[PDB]
């Protein structure tokens, strides 16, 4: 069910749209949301979507999506129209939603944001901490 | 300016091949004639959050011989987990308005780079951070075989020992990396292999090595060879079982090596190099160690002295 | 659509309704579900509101409800229509969701579920716990 | 059966009056004609995870008077706050399956509660659970009373020292207080008043109640004074001195005290009471302890023994 | 009398088929039939050199049960040497005229054989000597199969973990190969695989077994799953996040699984078995535990009792 | 010669209105522009009977920037209750024959006073005694306020927090009291309110002040909001409970303050004062302990140097 003005975030998969909102503290605001999760899609299967009045994403913002719904569409609204159209494109640096996998790593006890610069591989993505200089596997990283 | 004045010194990695060079040449310069008041009025932090005895008396003495002051601490088996409240973030904050430059070792990899999140203008220089990186060490390495070699390319370099866990032969590999015709050569016992990151990076870079199960096959053809430090607990007493000796050097192992053939390690040693090849030409590691205050007295000259002239 | 078959949980405050959506891993399931966060209301300023279909709530998963939300309703839908209508009354336990203020509360470390005994009280809701039997404002427990 | 048959016994507060009298009368029939032979063949565990010597020996000599068998264990400062590889979980899902009850004293909060959670048809029986719960050595206290006013209503109580963090006299408190008549007098430095939650209880089920802060204000009208261990770290150095002399009892504090008024301590003491006042017929704090055993026994004997024998 | 009656139980390998038979059958009949004054007026020493608090209340309770009086004492880690005087030889020739027999553990392997050697005709009986031997904990485990399977020939049992240092199941391995038609699945990290000379024993005998990785390959048809313990400090901390997950246990890792397998484990455990399989009928290592004070009690009766009641 | 040459800085309840200003300017002078000559051939001892590393780094760094030398020691958590034998008076006999002037710090109210009664001719300077005084932490907070206000007289400075024992807090409002003017504002957790002594002497000298539950009340109208530090046994997470928020200070409560306003803290901090207003132009504890070097600059060279030309 849509809106005048704001984003639009469809074709999130399965269990990832309640991730995207806590991730990205996207309900801490005062606009109107209006979320579905699990809705038909024969495009895709099933899929989560996120809709936010009078709010939008920059290039940067649309990116940091790519590690969680990579073929998301985000679609800005203005008059209940489509005005504008983009995928999130894999980013440069991660910021501040991961946790290093290192115990040791400086960044847990200590008032700063976690960063990792991103680099793609051949069947996985790979995570390079700021601070610890270590590598991982995304999907080390991103499970728990 | 000189590129690295008013610079953090935190990572190895961070290095060009023009920055190795400038604080190698620097070191020479200052191991040949001395600069005991180039930092006259400089006040420097020796903030060693992990005892590390040898490494504070090296990085102290250096600063010392530029003629700055020095002030700090030795930590503790820490009571209670710690300064516990205190962030490293506020200790680091508050130090940095006293001092002039910040050397500091500290038990969390990325304590260094943290440190400069909040040390204004003060730069900081990595005397450790956990099992990351170590830069003055690996430039004293770089410094040593450099000076007894007259050279950094076409090399021939052999890396024994734990290459699992051996953060310095890492550091050492990757510097040594950014030269050319360099050929590696990596002895283990079996158990505890090469990072396999390291190797694919001397693959593209177009680097030979050659993987080895004892010195005896590369003795004779090795320019340098470095031995990494050997735990208790690294190792066990099953696998030290039938293959420990490699793992020690004696001065027989060493009747055909070149003559100009150095043997380093980064110390301390514990058995894995009997004392009888101390007295060869090739027992390189004490040498090695002090050559450690020209690589520091090098980083904080440069990093606190706008332009280094010779 | 709408509707068909489920449950539909209307006149959330404000920033609760992501907080429940958390605390009962309502979205741990593959049932649609659909979210209104920050709507207008003129009936109470502004609110959240849940729809999860073919899911049911017991009198006690709805009690459970009370502490967040006191002034929800929970509607069950069947068919389109509102079949049934029922309102969150403080429970006599409170399992599994809060956390014991007490920092040597045997709860902490070890595998067991928390548990509160609720008590209205003039001010506030008085929350004791089942292991340390100590007693606490809901305010304590319940902020952090 | 009788109503406290295979039951866990963790917190004073699980206790109907009903319960508590026919502890005290259990104690009383034991006392005056013991039964060494009541739990022949039973064998009890004596769990002290936190070391407490005056409180093992004394359960553990009540286990023996009614020829039980013992085993156990005390530990070394809880060395940090737990044995790393067992969860208490695992611990007691063990010991159940060895012995016929549990008694337990323990650092967290809740552990004896715990404890009954995996300890099958095993009784547990909590000997102290941190800052929590004590139930015997209230029990021992209720029948220390009772023995010497032939009564436990209508009584003249007062309550001395470290009334915020004094968890004996909390307990005693509440437990007087599923009794009718009675009249508290709470004496303490200001900043270690009893707590408010007490008191409300005792507004609310219309128990007066007065607060003091000198023993002399009440000495000559009460038939029980019950002194707490106030501390030297609690309050600080300066303060302690300044007002500690109202907190320390001497014989000649007694002089108007009436001929029924025994004073008791859960003890040990330090200071708090001169040992002039050992001599008098109000010291009670040994006799006290000396009912522990018999506190200790009935509870053992009503819990492992179907119908009791009076 | 009975073949054990007056004899030293030091090592599992010293038993005949025989002996466990009778060792087991004697616990089953003690189970089902207790015998609380078989050794009235025995007083056994319960001498622990080294600290084992699972270990001393199991093997304490078996003493009570039978009505025997229990003396004994367990040391403090090291300041240095628990003795430094007293050799240990000079300690049980003391301790062999106070006690009718001696149950000891202690960090020396052979110090209960050496025991043996001093203690005249009091027989010991080993609990712990360093990474030797731990006979009672291989009779339990017997024990605890047999009872669930009925029998203990013609079985398919799995052993996971620490295999290298996991003298538990070497100890298990080696008496059910004292068994016939017996299959074997050895799961391990493979730099902690099973020490050969127990399968050149096993291959020696005819006995079916096969090296596996994970857990899975071969749940599907085992009657006894037997977990050890894997160590954080054994295995480094980067390589054991890596392979960890297949040496930890879960209900969701026994869909496929026999309705008359048994897991067990000698405890205490940490994180390799997750607490939701304890809910299930597979889950058997309390129970196993339980089972000690039986094994524990044949082996007492047996010792000092000439001819046993059945 | 200088006022102050050759005296003893113990308590700041010695010193003058005019000394206090002396300090002060001195402290701007050297700030300003640097003698790093000024104690040439001065050797100081950092006695440091306590450990306190922010406090020792502070004070060494100011002796090295003025060119003295330094000897010392930090202590430890001492074994056996002290030196035991040797008194302070001895250890103060002896080190003053060594060096030009002490700094110390001691974990006994009253030791600094003590030293002077053996130091002969050797200026103590007091850096902390036990809960007593500590003199360069309040200059350097009346140097930090003189600073960013333009002055002592005049200002509207709030006290926050444990106002019981803030030592910090009762030094700086004694001392502010010197000056004209200032008005008051206390707000405390209702609990810990402050020594009624420092009440009496603000009346007598006719000063305002004003008791708060909140900072809210006072917020636009502080020059100065000077924040305690406090501890997990100074409170208890029951008067944590309904108002520990105050107890936070936030960038959001700081909407209203003046322009000119600043926090000052001294340190460190653990939850009291929010991250997110070290980015305010408001947050001024790291620089006002960068001016603690000045501060403690000031005293020495005061006091070793016979007249002190700016
Ligand atoms: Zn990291
Ligand atoms: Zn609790």
């Amino acid at each position: 069910e849509a809106i005048k003005r704001g984003t639009v975030i469809d074709h999130i998969p399965a269990q990832i749209g309640f991730k995207l909102l806590s991730l990205f503290k996207l309900t801490e605001t005062d606009q109107r949301i209006t979320i579905g999760l699990n809705l038909p899609s024969g495009e895709m299967g099933r899929k989560d979507l996120i809709k936010i009045e009078n709010t939008f994403l920059s290039e940067d913002q649309v990116d940091q999506l790519a590690l969680y719904a990579p073929q998301a569409t985000v679609n800005r609204i203005d008059n209940y129209e489509v005005v504008g159209k983009s995928r999130p494109s894999l980013p440069e640096r991660i910021d501040n939603v991961l946790v290093c996998p290192n115990s040791n790593c400086i960044s847990h006890a200590e008032p700063v944001s976690s960063s990792f610069a991103v680099r793609k591989r051949a069947n996985d993505i790979a995570l390079k901490c700021k601070y610890c200089e270590k590598e991982f596997s995304h999907n080390v990283v991103l499970a728990n | 300016a000189n590129p690295l004045y008013q610079k953090h010194i935190i990572s190895i990695n961070d290095l060009s091949r023009d920055d190795l060079n400038l604080v190698l040449a620097t070191a020479a310069k200052l191991k040949a004639n001395p600069q005991p008041e180039l930092l006259k009025h400089k006040v420097i932090a020796s903030c060693f959050f992990e005892a590390s005895t040898r490494t504070r008396l090296s990085f102290e003495t250096s600063m010392h011989r530029l003629g700055a002051s020095v002030v700090g601490f030795s930590d503790s088996a820490n009571t209670s987990l710690g300064k516990k409240g205190e962030t490293l973030a506020d200790t680091i904050s508050v130090i940095s308005t006293y001092v002039d430059a910040i050397v500091m070792r500290h038990p969390q990899e990325g304590a260094a780079r943290l440190a400069t999140e909040f040390s204004g203008n003060v730069p900081v220089l990595n005397a450790g951070d956990g099992s990351n990186q170590h830069p003055t060490q690996t430039l004293l390495d770089l410094f040593t075989i450099q000076e007894t070699q007259g050279r950094l390319d076409n090399l021939h370099v052999a890396m024994v020992g734990d290459l699992e866990y051996g953060r310095t032969v890492h550091s050492l590999t990757q510097a040594l990396a950014k030269f050319d015709g360099n050929r590696f050569y990596f002895i283990a016992p079996d158990a505890l292999a090469m990072p396999q990151y390291i190797l694919d990076m001397l693959d593209e870079k177009g680097i030979a090595w050659s993987l080895h199960s004892s010195i005896e096959e590369v003795m004779a053809e090795v320019d340098i060879l470095y031995m990494t430090r050997v735990q208790k607990e690294r190792l066990d007493p099953s696998k030290y079982a039938n293959v420990k000796a490699q793992f020690v050097l004696r001065a027989s192992d060493l009747h055909n090596a070149k003559a100009n053939m150095k043997v380093l390690h980064p110390l301390p040693r514990v058995d894995e190099i009997a004392t009888d090849v101390d007295k060869t030409p090739h027992a390189w590691y004490f040498q090695q160690a002090g050559n450690g205050i020209f690589a520091r007295q090098a980083l904080l000259a440069l990093v606190l002295n706008r332009d280094l002239v010779l």
